[PDB]
RNA sequence: UUAGGCGGCCACAGCGGUGGGGUUGCCUCCCGUACCCAUCCCGAACACGGAAGAUAAGCCCACCAGCGUUCCGGGGAGUACUGGAGUGCGCGAGCCUCUGGGAAACCCGGUUCGCCGCCACC
RNA sequence: AGUGCAAGAGCAAAAGAUAGCUUGACAGUGUUCUUCCCAACGAGGAACGCUGACGCGAAAGCGUGGUCUAGCGAACCAAUU
RNA sequence: CCUGUCAAACUCCAAACUUACAGACGCCGUUUGACGCGGGGAUUCCGGUGCGCGGGGUA
């Protein structure tokens, strides 16, 4: 009952919202895998008219690549309460977001018969704080 | 101009403001009068003015008859008497006037009016049993300022 | 859901099981559909035709009823797929069916995939189906050579149950051979 | 089985109404026909409802009118019991009448003109501007009502 | 009319009630008819192709062969005979 | 159908919710990247290979009507509107009678938490 | 929301978006509807075929320009293939 | 929540009614040949009124 209910890190996305790059360099070095250009929709007076055009980069980490990153990332942030998502996700920080979920998320991410995860099976802030807090650090 | 020019409901319904422009503002000062903070259910007596013929009443008449009626109440039951009268109809029908002779005669916008079906209640007042004769007089004055003949109908009030 | 004006997808679209846009281009041929479906453990192949109250299945084959002929290995891989296609293809032939168009449902047209395998099989059973040879996997991978050579990087059995250690794509040959043979009770 | 009688002329009456009166074999004022009571026929008489007088006649009444105004498909031949017998599947007028009322046969199947060309109503009718429920003479009638009319147009 | 195009005055007949909105089921789009078959004509608001002139919505013709995948349906406009090229999506069997 | 595949009708099937169900069986989640194949970066997905674990998701089964929907009863209502007729009424706007049709809102109470077809299958 | 532009209509594993490839905005010749309801009338328009050659796709298939209804012009003469 | 009104270019609804095709009855046609086909000859393209439904207009 528990085994297929206990949280896990599905992905940790680390991106730098610049606005016009050289940044990709450090991300690859801090994460362990290639970066990703980040374009933008709509035009802004902030000389940011070019719809499609580099502006930032990101990296989606999974499995060890994500843990080995948190084993040093987390230690550099004072996790708080309000810093948590309604689904048990939290973003701190250079941006570093952590997506937490239960063992059957693939049901909502696969192509065939895909379905959305029932709320009861959804993660909660508490359940999130718990899992994480239970891994070398403190909550609030 | 005479109401003889607009009292009949023979033209199409003409109310779509997304297609009509330059509609004159309504002269109707207010629809809810008396003590509008109180409820109509807080009164024992409820009398309404009922239009006996389906017609069109221009905003100028509604105001005139509403005014002459409420003004009476205010005068008899003081500026803050225990009562509340309501004008339930709003002048949605836009009016034209062709003011070339019959050439390109679609008239220009000159006003608004409310279409009232016979049997409907134009006004509805609410008072205590000791004011019925005043609200009845207010209504009498009001129906002298609109085209149709009307009934001063007493609804909740078996205190006769 | 929300109001009288709300639009609810066709049931099989809510279920995310049928792609009606592809279903249409597919039905246009006028030929029976060779439905190729997968499971985590199994592979299915059906020959479907249009009917007054829903589709009619004229012949099918499931990777499981493959054992009914000697298959003693897993039933959700390439050799398994190909064979399930050939089997369904043979029954189809028996049913008077001669041609069909490959319907892979919500699966991806990835080169060398199992659906194209189910396709190569049905085709070999003698069924004419619009196809493209170089989108099919090379003969060896259909046999199971990719899995055998994988067990070479052994150190530990690729198969838990006791079905050899280095596996046998020969079993594939022996099975195919069995189906091609005129006898075999379809 | 109802008895149809045109009481209002063709001038100014709708064509589709006039064509119905003709499909019911009536082409003149004061002419009468005997029509079965079917869904189809009901539709037709309802449509003609305002220029006709109709209802179910009494066996007797029918007999009187048949004897007095029935005609062969051709010729002046008077339709009397003998005629009726020597030409129809019946022995007399009452036999025929009964058949008509019970919608077992039609004036045609017996070689009779489908129309009873009646005479103007002795004493006059109740007016062609109002229906029966209003003192008029138009529309559906009681057997006692139709009878009076038919017998007066004897 | 203020203009005389094909879709003139077809706001109603060429629009779906909110719930019938969205792609139509493929079944009737592939139905097969045989010559002599009486078929009702009615454009499906959701299906662009294979339509006929809106004036003919409501007609009940007689299938008489086909052209490509579309059918050739015979009807009578008023008193004039016409042949309409229409696909199954916009047809229904009579009775 | 002790959990499957393809559908038809496309909400009576939607939204929300409760209970139940799986040792070599089924569907899954699940385990895992040498390969076919794959991510503008991630075996997440897609694809491939596989069974240590699980029934918590999904799914299947039984059920709840609060919302949305379908239909029915009673009431609203033979009201509103209306095809045909009138030397009926009304200054008139308009109304009325006869004949043939006949709503909508809303309320109260029932119904509906899908139906059916082909194939496969302890 | 978006879908070039009126208005009305169509569209969600798309008709929208992004990416990539591509030139079917192809030649020839028809059927049918429209222009012109019914009911004769040209240019123009559209729908739907076929022959030939191609593009894309695993394939069914899609592409006879733009999601649909506006964006058009006779004879004589000239230039052009 | 409670409370007051509307729509030619609004619609969750929705008639009467008009309309395609078919069957049935009726009526009509098979010496009065209908339905349809081909051909000759026109006149006509200032209309008006009542009723129902209208759009414009104070009328
Ligand atoms: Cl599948
Ligand atoms: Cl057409
Ligand atoms: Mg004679
Ligand atoms: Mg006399
Ligand atoms: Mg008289
Ligand atoms: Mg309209
Ligand atoms: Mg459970
Ligand atoms: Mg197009
Ligand atoms: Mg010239
Ligand atoms: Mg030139
Ligand atoms: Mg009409
Ligand atoms: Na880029
Ligand atoms: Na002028
Ligand atoms: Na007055
Ligand atoms: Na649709
Ligand atoms: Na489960
Ligand atoms: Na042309």
């Amino acid at each position: 009952f528990h085994e297929m209910r206990e949280p896990r890190i599905e992905k940790v996305v680390v991106h730098m919202g610049i606005g016009h790059a050289n940044a990709e360099d450090i991300l690859g070095e801090i994460t362990g895998q290639m970066p990703v250009r980040t374009k933008a929709k709509r035009t802004v007076g902030e000389f940011d008219i070019r719809e499609g055009d580099p502006i930032g980069a990101k990296v989606t980490l999974r499995d060890e690549m994500a843990e080995e990153f948190l084993q040093t990332a987390l230690p550099l942030a004072e996790l708080a309460t309000s810093q948590f998502d309604d689904t048990g996700n939290f973003s701190f920080g250079l941006d570093v977001t952590v997506n937490l979920v239960r063992p059957g998320y693939r049901v909502a991410k696969r192509d065939k018969a895909s379905r959305s995860i029932p709320t009861k099976h959804r993660l909660n802030p508490a359940d999130a704080v718990a899992f994480i807090e239970s891994t070398y650090d403190v909550e609030v | 101009k005479p109401a003889s020019m607009y009292r009949d409901i023979d033209k199409p319904a003409y109310t779509r403001r997304e297609y009509i422009t330059g509609i004159p503002g309504s002269k109707i000062a207010q629809h809810k009068m008396g003590r509008k903070q109180k409820d109509a259910d807080d009164y024992p007596v409820q009398i309404s003015l009922i239009v006996e013929e389906t017609v069109q009443l221009r905003h100028g008449s509604l105001e005139a008859s509403r005014l002459s009626a409420n003004r009476h109440l205010i005068k008899e039951l003081g500026e803050e008497g225990d009562y509340k009268m309501t004008l339930r109809k709003f002048p949605h029908q836009v009016l034209r006037e062709n003011k070339d002779g019959m050439r390109a005669a679609f008239g220009k916008i000159v006003g608004t009016a409310a279409r009232v079906q016979a049997g409907e209640q134009l006004f509805t007042a609410y008072c205590n049993v000791e004011d019925a004769e005043h609200v009845k007089e207010a209504f009498r004055r009001a129906y002298n300022k609109i085209t149709p003949s009307c009934r001063i109908d007493s609804s909740p009030a078996g205190n006769a | 859901a929300t109001g009288p004006r709300y639009k609810v997808p066709m049931r099989r679209r809510r279920e995310a099981r049928t792609d009606y846009h592809q279903r249409l281009r597919l039905l246009k041929s006028g030929k029976p559909r060779l439905v190729a479906r997968k499971s985590n453990k199994h592979v299915r192949a059906q020959l479907v035709t249009l009917g007054p109250n829903g589709d009619d299945t004229l012949a099918s084959a499931h990777s499981s009823d493959l054992a009914e002929y000697g298959w003693e290995a897993p039933t959700g891989n390439m050799p398994s797929a190909y064979l399930t296609g050939l089997l369904a293809g043979l029954r189809a032939q028996e049913a008077g069916v001669e041609e069909a168009v490959l319907d892979i449902g919500l699966n991806s047209p990835t080169p060398g995939s199992k659906v194209f395998a189910i396709q190569e099989g049905a085709i070999d059973a003698g069924l004419d189906i619009p196809h493209n040879d170089d989108v099919l996997a090379d003969w060896q991978r259909t046999r199971g050579a990719h899995i055998a050579e994988y067990d070479e990087q052994l150190e530990e059995p690729l198969y838990s149950g006791d079905f050899d250690a280095a596996d046998l794509p020969e079993h594939f040959d022996e099975l195919r051979e069995t189906l091609l043979d005129g006898d075999i009770e379809l | 089985m109802h008895a149809l009688v045109q009481l209002r002329g063709e001038v100014n009456m709708h064509t589709d109404i006039q064509d119905t009166l003709e499909m019911l074999n009536i082409h003149h004022v004061n002419h009468c026909t005997l029509v079965p009571e079917t869904d189809a026929y009901r539709g037709m008489v309802a449509k003609v409802n305002d220029f006709v007088a109709f209802g179910e006649p009494s066996q007797e009444t029918l007999e009187t009118v048949l004897a007095t105004r029935a005609e062969p498909l051709e010729g002046d031949a008077d339709v009397d019991d003998e005629w009726v017998a020597e030409h129809t599947d019946y022995d007399d007028i009452s036999g025929l009448a009964f058949a008509l009322l019970s919608e077992e046969t039609t004036l045609r199947e017996q070689g009779l003109s489908p129309t009873l060309r009646l005479h103007p109503p002795r004493g006059g009718h109740d007016g062609v501007k109002h229906p029966v429920k209003e003192g008029g003479q138009l529309g559906k009638h009681d057997t006692e009502g139709i009878d009076d009319l038919l017998e007066a147009m004897r | 009319p203020s203009s005389n195009g094909p879709l003139e005055g077809t706001r109603g007949k060429l629009k779906n009630k909110p719930r019938d909105r969205g792609t139509s089921p493929p079944q009737r789009a592939v139905e097969e008819f045989d010559d002599g078959e009486k078929v009702h004509l009615k454009i499906d608001p959701s299906v662009p192709n294979g339509r006929f002139h809106p004036r003919f919505d409501g007609q009940t013709g007689t299938v008489e062969g086909k052209q490509g995948d579309a059918y050739k349906v015979d009807i009578v406009d008023g008193g004039k005979e016409k042949t309409i090229i229409v696909t199954a999506a916009h047809l229904r069997r009579q009775e």
